[PDB]
């Protein structure tokens, strides 16, 4: 229940591992073959970014999309009046570093409604109690969470 | 042919070479190398009326939603609008153990007590020095250290831990005794997987003394697979005989690596235990590794089936010439095979073919370069083309029958519905007949080219050749006149009780392990010693294994059970949906679906459970969710209009999701929409109470009655064809039926044609009939022999069936066609004649294939020492049975009476 600090994994071992992450596996595209696995989380009680117009954040891993459903009804508990914004959960443009996991859909980097500073450090351990894989302090503007992939 | 082969052989052989040469190269220049990905490459039917349900039902799976623009059947993404825009002391165990993480189980010495406490150090010491020491890329990791992030994941630990000890293997080993004590008194209780990451747990306790979330562990996970529940005596305490291991890795291929550098090798672990099953999900793998390295046996056996030819006929040079006959008519087969027809498919098998290629290869040239040497004796010195002409006369025809049948018999075996014998059926075949050709041209040129310390050798080579001689003059007539009654009444009791074995005691039985375990390597072998006889020892797999899953009901109206698939012969891979021209809006459409579910809820395989909301029939879901005025849609009849169907459809489907999205993950019965707003299908399931058997009678049982019902459809015009579609998840089911009709009616194909072409040599029926009881007698006694060493039908044992009759009349046909030198007595003469005539040719014929399987045999993957013992078997057999009966039977029997038509045919 505290303000995760800046710079602070929570697995306690970087993310392209086995713990809780896993590693990459392949590209998606708009009409690559295993794109079917992503599905749009239309959840209208979260804002989305969707500054590509195309829902780059608004589809997700399913998996992924129920822990942040998760985080979502968890955080209005504990702040109310709040809008959950994911700022960037699946890249195809590629305005992430390559070879991301927000290419391939099992991470979201998540900020709250109006901006805040200490909001974000809360958040991250918040988003640790949800029951997510990875989060990662990664930016002072964004909290990155990450999640493994099934099969 | 013969005509100018005399002395222009050069010209045939040059003809002959650039051909096979032409063919390997196009052969591996134009198609695409075969996979041996996966040895189950194409086991799963086709065509078979239920695969084709079942092929498409996956087919549609795979085409499941996209997230936007699915471009497919699957949903309603199209509505995105919506009106808007350890070493540590303790809490040491990271996860709880799964399927998902590799596994060892261990298997003590003669020590055989394996709750000894050096056994258990020595586990867990042996078991990091043989895994942990090597270059790993890790496990979970929870704390920063990345070495002991998982300790070994041994019962040590737990003994450890309930010692509070950061280290496992400093035991004193007085808490083994107390823990000891405490895991019968838990044994005891019946002790759940309860959370407990606290003391304290939600459900009711039986005892705090009971570590939490360690005793259901060793319990349920751990070593310990006797079951733990005897109620004998403290005396009584076993040793838990078997233990298992996990790894804290995760199985995976990448383990491949490890195993092949780090754990091979070892001849054991070490003299206080020893590993007994290696599960490390890598078997399908490796698989093809071993199967590139052993395959030095079937060199040991064509190097020595070379030898004994050489030995047959001291023509050295027609020995390996023949030989490269026969493997240049394999290698243009396969050109001909992948090539020539457009199909291609390698399924595995065609790499065990060659061996009983080459065994009927030798057989064919021994009785021509024996019947050469018997005209060349009489009348020597005469003119070379006549030589040619007379021998081929005598020895081609017969040398084409006694190929042409077990042609027949795989052009036969084609007829299943596998496909991974359906490609071997036609490849072998096709092989077979090229190198009948091959040869009847090749060889006689070959042969008229021969124009061609040593001395006591040769002199004991003339010596056991006379010797050989004398045996088949005197000794086999002697025996088989002499008995007369006692081989042929000792043959009846071996069919007597080969029928007997076959058809009330332990019999043939169809495939018990689940599709993707079919034992592929030596039983001894640990990875699959792993399953067969541990997996059923183990709490969490025989108690997950076979436990309460209805298997569901189901059917579908989208679609159309078109396999566009390559249909004849596909290559495992191919397949496209479709639509069909149904709707479901019209009122007595949805009426008539919501009768659908209420006549379902009337049967006697339903159950109703009563705790679902929305995986039944969405139709009902409708009317629930119906009645919800003021948004607008609502106070309607229970059929629609079609109008307000279509418009709230979508809006209340897409209600559901915003309400509390569940996924939908191409299981569900959620209907089934497209990238532009229209449903499509409409697939709904239930439950059923049949608890998913493997064997078949169960099976048979619940698929029949349930089509018998849902073929009753009496729907009206929309959605009224072919929409039956009711389909399980009873794949093995279709695996095994098919496999039986299959391996069934291939036989008969079989039988059939070797009595057709008996018919047509000898032209009598008496003795035709009389070596159809020989050959049926051999194939029955044969498969007798197999199911005494246990082996289930799979796909590889079953053209075994087939092809043994074809192996078995090649003896019977030489025997029948020797019915000559008519003499006085109806059955005193001819017989002796004939076995004397054609005693050796027969004897070698067999022994040449049997010592070929036998050198075979020991090896490591299944398939190779599978045929070698089946071929061994067959062999024997149909050499001795075939001799000693169809000559006893005969010679107790006159078959001076036939039917001839023509006498123009010669032999
Ligand atoms: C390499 C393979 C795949 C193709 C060629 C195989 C045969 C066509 C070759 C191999 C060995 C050759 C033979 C090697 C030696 C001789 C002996 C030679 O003898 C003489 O010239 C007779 C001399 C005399 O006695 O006066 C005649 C050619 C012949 C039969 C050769 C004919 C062509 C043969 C059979
Ligand atoms: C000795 C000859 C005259 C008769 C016996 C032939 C066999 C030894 C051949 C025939 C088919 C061959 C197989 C055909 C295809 C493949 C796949 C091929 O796959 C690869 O090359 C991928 C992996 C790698 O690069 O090693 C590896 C060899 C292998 C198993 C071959 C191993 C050797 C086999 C069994
Ligand atoms: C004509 C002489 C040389 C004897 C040939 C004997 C075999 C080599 C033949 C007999 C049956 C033939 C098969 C009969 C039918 C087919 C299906 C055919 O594919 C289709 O018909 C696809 C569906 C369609 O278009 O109708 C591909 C060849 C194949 C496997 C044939 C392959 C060659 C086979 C095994
Ligand atoms: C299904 C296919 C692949 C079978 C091919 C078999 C042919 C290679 C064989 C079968 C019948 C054979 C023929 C059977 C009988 C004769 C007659 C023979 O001459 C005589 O018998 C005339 C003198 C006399 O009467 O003694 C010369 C060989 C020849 C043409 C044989 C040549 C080789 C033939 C065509
Ligand atoms: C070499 C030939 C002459 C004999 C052996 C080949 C087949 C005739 C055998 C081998 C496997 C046997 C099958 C193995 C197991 C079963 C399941 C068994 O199931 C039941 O008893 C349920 C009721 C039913 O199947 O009708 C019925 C016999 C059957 C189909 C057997 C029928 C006879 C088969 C096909
Ligand atoms: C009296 C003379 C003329 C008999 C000549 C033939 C025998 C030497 C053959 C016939 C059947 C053979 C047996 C067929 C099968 C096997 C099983 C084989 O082991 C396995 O295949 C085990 C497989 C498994 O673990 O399931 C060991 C050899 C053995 C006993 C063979 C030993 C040699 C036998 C007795
Ligand atoms: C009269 C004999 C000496 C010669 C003529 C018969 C033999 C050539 C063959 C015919 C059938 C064969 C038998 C077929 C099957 C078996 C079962 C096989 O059983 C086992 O190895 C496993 C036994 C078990 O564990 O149940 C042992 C060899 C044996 C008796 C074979 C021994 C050799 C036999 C008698
Ligand atoms: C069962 C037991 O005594 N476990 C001990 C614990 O008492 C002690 O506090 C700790 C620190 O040394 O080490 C461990
Ligand atoms: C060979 O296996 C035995 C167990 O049967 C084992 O004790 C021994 O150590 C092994 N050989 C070597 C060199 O380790
Ligand atoms: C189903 O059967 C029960 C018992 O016979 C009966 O009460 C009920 O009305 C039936 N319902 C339908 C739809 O047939
Ligand atoms: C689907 O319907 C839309 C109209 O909304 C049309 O533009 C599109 O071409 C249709 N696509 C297919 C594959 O029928
Ligand atoms: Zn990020």
């Amino acid at each position: 229940l505290t303000p995760l600090a800046y710079k602070q994994f929570i697995p306690n071992v970087a993310e392209k591992t086995l713990g809780a992450s896993g590693r990459y596996e392949g590209k998606i595209s708009r009409n690559s073959e295993r794109f079917k696995e992503l599905t749009p989380n239309y959840n209208p009680d979260i804002i989305f970014k969707d500054e590509e117009n195309t829902g780059a954040d608004r589809l997700m891993t399913q998996r992924c999309k129920d822990k942040l459903n998760a985080l979502a009804i968890s955080v209005m508990n504990q702040w109310p009046g709040v809008k959950l914004r994911v700022t960037e959960g699946w890249d195809e443009d590629g305005h992430h570093s390559e070879e991301s996991l927000h290419y391939e859909g099992r991470a979201v980097d998540i900020t709250t409604s109006d901006r805040d500073r200490s909001k974000y450090g809360m958040l991250a351990r918040l988003a640790v109690e949800a029951g997510f894989d990875w989060v990662y302090y990664e930016s002072k503007a964004h909290i990155h969470c990450s999640v493994k992939a099934e099969n | 042919y013969a005509a100018l082969i005399a002395d222009w052989p050069v010209v045939v052989l040059g003809m002959c070479t650039m051909f096979i040469v032409v063919c390997a190269l196009v052969g591996v220049l134009v198609p695409e190398l075969p996979d041996f990905s996966d040895p189950l490459l194409g086991f799963e039917p086709r065509g078979t009326a239920i695969g084709q349900r079942l092929v498409t039902w996956n087919n549609m799976v795979k085409n499941t939603g996209y997230k936007a623009t699915l471009a497919n059947y699957p949903f309603k993404y199209a509505d995105e609008q919506a009106k808007s825009h350890n070493f540590h002391k303790d809490s040491f165990f990271c996860d709880v153990p799964s399927d998902r993480y590799s596994r060892v189980v261990f298997t003590s010495s003669g020590g055989e007590t394996l709750w000894n406490l050096p056994a258990i150090k020595s586990m867990c010491n042996v078991d990091n020095s043989r895994i942990r020491s090597h270059p790993q890329f890790g496990d979970l990791c929870q704390r920063t250290t990345a070495a002991s992030c998982c300790p070994s994941w041994t019962l040590g630990n737990y003994i450890a831990i309930l010692n509070n000890r950061s280290s496992c293997q400093k035991i004193v080993e007085r808490d083994v005794s107390h823990t000891l004590k405490l895991l019968r008194t838990c044994a005891k209780h019946y002790d759940m997987a309860a959370r407990r990451k606290d003391q304290l747990k939600c459900t009711n306790v039986p005892r705090k003394c009971t570590k939490y979330n360690a005793v259901y562990q060793i319990l349920h996970y751990l070593v310990d697979k006797d079951f733990m529940t005897p109620k004998t005596a403290d005396y009584a305490t076993p040793a838990l005989k078997y233990s298992m291991l996990f790894s804290p890795t995760e199985k995976g291929e990448s383990m491949m690596n490890i195993y092949l550098d780090n754990f091979e090798n070892w001849n054991s672990s070490d003299g206080v235990t020893t590993i007994t099953g290696i599960e490390f999900g890598i078997k399908h793998s490796l698989f093809q590794d071993y199967l590139l390295m052993d395959t030095v046996y079937p060199a040991i056996a064509i190097v020595i089936v070379l030898l004994v030819m050489c030995v047959y006929t001291k023509s050295m040079f027609i020995t390996l010439m023949t030989m490269f006959a026969i493997i240049s008519s394999l290698i243009v087969s396969y050109f001909l095979y992948r090539v020539v027809f457009h199909f291609e498919f390698f399924p595995f098998m065609n790499l065990t073919a060659l061996i009983i290629l080459v065994g009927i290869g030798a057989n064919n040239a021994f009785v021509l370069c024996d019947v050469w040497n018997y005209t060349k004796f009489d009348k020597p010195h005469a003119e070379t083309s006549e030589t040619v002409s007379i021998t081929l006369q005598h020895a081609a025809l017969s040398m084409f029958v006694t190929s042409f049948t077990t042609a027949a018999a795989f052009y036969a075996n084609y007829v299943s519905n596998i496909t991974a014998i359906r490609c071997f059926g036609v490849y072998a075949g096709t092989a077979i007949l090229v190198n009948y050709v091959l040869m009847v041209t090749w060889l006689p040129a070959v042969v008229v080219l021969h124009e061609r310390a040593c001395q006591k050798c040769h002199k004991v080579l003339f010596a056991i050749s006379e010797a050989s001689r004398i045996f088949f003059e005197k000794v086999l007539p002697c025996i088989v006149i002499k008995f007369r009654y006692l081989w042929l009444f000792w043959f009846l009791a071996l069919t007597v009780g080969g029928a007997y074995i076959v058809c009330i005691n332990p019999k043939m039985k169809l495939p018990s392990l689940e599709l993707s375990e079919f034992q592929v390597f030596r039983s001894s072998h640990p990875f699959e010693r792993y399953d067969a006889e541990y997996k059923k020892l183990f709490m969490f797999e025989r108690v997950h294994h076979g436990e309460e899953l209805h298997m569901p009901i189901t059917v579908i109206w989208g679609v159309s059970p078109e396999d566009n698939g390559n249909p004849l012969n596909p290559k495992s891979k191919g397949k496209l949906t479709l639509d069909s021209s149904f709707n479901i809006a019209s009122p007595a459409s949805q009426a008539w679906i919501l009768h659908f579910c209420q006549k379902l809820r009337n049967q006697t395989f339903f159950y109703q459970t009563d705790e679902q909301d929305f995986t039944s029939c969405f139709i009902e879901t409708f009317k629930q969710w119906m009645e919800n005025q003021d948004c607008c849609c609502s106070h309607w009849s229970f059929p629609y209009k079609q109008e307000i169907f279509e418009l709230c459809i979508k809006r209340a489907i897409m209600e559901l999701e915003r309400s509390t999205g569940y996924h939908l993950d191409s299981k569900t019965p959620g209907p089934r929409f497209d990238i532009n707003d229209t449903i499509r299908a409409v697939v709904l399931e239930f439950q059923s109470t049949y608890l998913f058997t493997l064997a078949y009678e169960k099976m048979h049982q619940f698929y029949k009655e349930v089509d018998s019902w849902i073929s009753s459809e009496l729907s009206s015009a929309p959605e009224g064809l072919s929409n039956g579609w009711f389909v399980s998840n009873l794949e093995f089911y279709d695996l095994q039926d098919s496999l039986s009709d299959g391996t069934l009616i291939a036989m008969g194909l079989s039988v059939a044609v070797a009595f057709s072409v008996m018919l047509l040599t000898t032209w009598n029926i008496i003795i035709s009939l009389y070596a159809i009881i020989s050959i049926a007698g051999t194939i029955f006694v044969t498969v007798g022999s197999l199911v005494l060493l246990g082996w289930e039908l799979n796909v590889l044992e079953s053209v075994t069936i087939s092809v043994a009759v074809g192996l078995s009349v090649n003896f019977a046909v030489h025997y029948g066609v020797a019915y000559r030198l008519a003499p006085d007595p109806d059955r005193e003469g001819k017989v002796i004649f004939s076995l004397s005539r054609v005693g050796s040719a027969m004897a070698m014929a067999a022994l040449t294939t049997f010592v070929a399987g036998a050198m075979m045999m020991p090896s490591t993957v299944l398939a190779y020492t599978q045929l070698g013992t089946f071929m061994m078997l067959i062999m024997c057999i149909s050499w001795a049975f075939a001799t000693f009966f169809f000559q006893c039977m005969c010679r107790c029997l006159g078959p001076q009476g036939t039917c001839g038509q023509i006498p123009l045919p010669k032999k």
